[PDB]
């Protein structure tokens, strides 16, 4: 039916409109607190600014460490395919669990890998991808 | 999933000297969202 | 009937922002900000450049226009079919949308000076795109020293 | 429509310190995408 689909699309919509004016309003309102020195000051300025904007929106962000096998096995657990997940991330793909819930995002600072984590109780898809990945990129930006 | 640290500086950045007009949605744009949830409705 | 053309007309938003998204985040990530900085016209003209960047790479034109003087504003409103009306709403400060999705027409004011975000398209701009360039106004500004 | 300054002193920033995975589409919005241009299609 044609009626779910339209459905679909007025989600789409609606939900990354209200997520790209959310982006919008912070980047206009919200000052940015830059940690710079070293790699864990910088993934703790990133991590605060994607929690600034996904506490807004109606889903949970997270810079998780994926350096050691250790941390890669504490990402994955909670994975139907956890030596899969692994192998998708490892080689830098996004990777999108199928009910649309979970966004991983393999992330590099400097030489020191990890992952963004966003889920969402309704949605998360790529355009999230490019939100999330565009406000690192501001951050690095921003950096004297 | 909260990586901290101790911090050897704290710097605060702003978008300040400029403002803009704020949002507000688009004709076009409303248009679509009114009609498809009109007719959303009108198959149920 | 009203089903099959809203169904494209909903299909071709999603396809026109999830490209111009894609090409906003590239953007970010591969080129370069160049920051210009000194003067209420240096940072104009930064501003200027910035959206131009952009919009190049996306079926629409943007430009930072003057909105001080008389001949600046008929020089914007004289391309509408009510002049008088988007001025009053410009000079109030609000956003001027046309009815059909070709114009976004955004206040814009660096210190003491008043200019106007003029964008336009063949295909299609909207609240997204103001959202969109409003946003690197903002990264423009975050990026001064 | 075109403001430019007498001149200006310029700063050229780059994104650097950090990278990331590219673009990839999810399933989901590639799904809307095919089930959009089959009905489409469809009349």
């Amino acid at each position: 039916d044609t009626r779910e689909i339209l459905e679909e699309n007025n989600e789409m919509l609606h939900m990354y409109l209200n997520r790209l004016k959310t982006y919008q309003y912070l980047l206009k309102n919200e000052p940015i607190h830059v940690y710079y020195g070293s790699i864990d000051a910088y993934a703790e300025g990133i991590d605060k600014l994607l929690k600034t904007y996904a506490d807004k929106m109606n889903l949970t962000a997270s810079l998780c460490h994926y350096s050691t096998q250790a941390d890669k096995d504490r990402l994955t657990e909670h994975m139907d395919d956890p030596a899969d997940v692994q192998t998708r991330l490892d080689r830098k793909d996004v990777y999108y669990d199928q009910y649309g819930k979970v966004v991983l995002i393999p992330f590099t600072i400097e030489t020191q890998n990890y992952v963004i984590k966003l889920t969402s109780d309704s949605i998360v898809t790529e355009f999230d991808y490019l939100l999330f990945t565009s406000l690192t990129s501001i951050y690095d930006l921003v950096l004297p | 999933c909260e990586p901290r640290a101790a911090k050897p500086f704290k710097i605060l950045k702003k978008r300040s000297t400029t403002s803009v007009a704020s949002y507000q949605v688009s004709p076009h744009t409303a248009r679509i969202f009114k009609e498809n949830e009109r007719l959303i409705d009108e198959y149920k």
